[PDB]
């Protein structure tokens, strides 16, 4: 599954709806530490569409637990990302996932 | 699923891959995709052929589309939607 663990809260009362646009910055890493991606390092934050399952589950279940403004580090589980596949050229079979995120807004 | 075009996307998709996220190469990416895509346009030919193409033809097409987008954009979002896709199907023949 995928586990929550807020580092900075957010209002508590705008939540992302299905449909809704949600904007954020991340970083993840694998289970190990080592950096495999960040919206930061290229200073464009990352958008999709919640419901459209265009990212992966733990994303779309753990990111809409999150109100806007918050920080939180998403722990995932191969099931919740991409599995016993992996993404070949960065995302190795069998990882654990592990994402700082933060919900900008919603459009 | 013609076993051939299975194995040469498989095998390219995981070459692609290692050059764009692991070395920072994009125009090695698309140079190894662009052989692959074009082995496509020759049209099927077996029954297996003609399966592979339905399962996966729209899909693969539409990839190279966005990667071309990005050749003019610079913007990742439309090399992401490539990869969306690439990665659809390479999960789907693995
Ligand atoms: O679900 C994700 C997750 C979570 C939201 C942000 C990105 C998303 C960002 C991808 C991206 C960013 C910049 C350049 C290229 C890419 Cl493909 C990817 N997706 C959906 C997705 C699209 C295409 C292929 C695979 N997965 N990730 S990711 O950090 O696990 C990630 C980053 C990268 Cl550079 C590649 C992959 Cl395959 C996954
Ligand atoms: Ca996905
Ligand atoms: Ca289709
Ligand atoms: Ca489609
Ligand atoms: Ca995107």
């Amino acid at each position: 599954g995928v586990q929550v663990e807020t580092i900075s809260p957010g209002d508590g009362r705008t939540f992302p709806k299905r449909g809704q646009t949600v904007v954020v910055h991340y970083t993840g890493m694998l289970e190990d530490g080592k950096k495999f991606d960040s919206s930061r390092d290229r200073n464009k934050p990352f958008k999709f569409m919640l419901g459209k399952q265009e990212v992966i589950r733990g994303w779309e279940e753990g990111v809409a637990q999150m109100s806007v403004g918050q920080r939180a580090k998403l722990t995932i589980s191969p099931d919740y990302a991409y599995g016993a596949t992996g993404h070949p050229g960065i995302i190795p079979p069998h990882a654990t996932l592990v994402f700082d995120v933060e919900l900008l807004k919603l459009e | 699923m013609d076993p051939e075009f299975m194995e040469m996307w498989h095998e390219g998709l995981e070459e692609a891959s290692r050059l764009y996220f692991g070395e920072r190469n994009v125009k090695g990416m698309f140079e190894v995709l662009e052989p692959l895509h074009a082995m496509m346009e020759r049209g099927p030919q077996t029954l297996k052929e003609t399966s592979f193409n339905q399962a996966y033809g729209r899909d693969l097409m539409e990839a190279q589309e966005w990667c071309r987008k990005y050749m003019k954009s610079g913007n990742v979002k439309d090399l992401t939607q490539a990869w969306d896709l690439y990665y659809h199907v390479f999960r789907r023949i693995s």
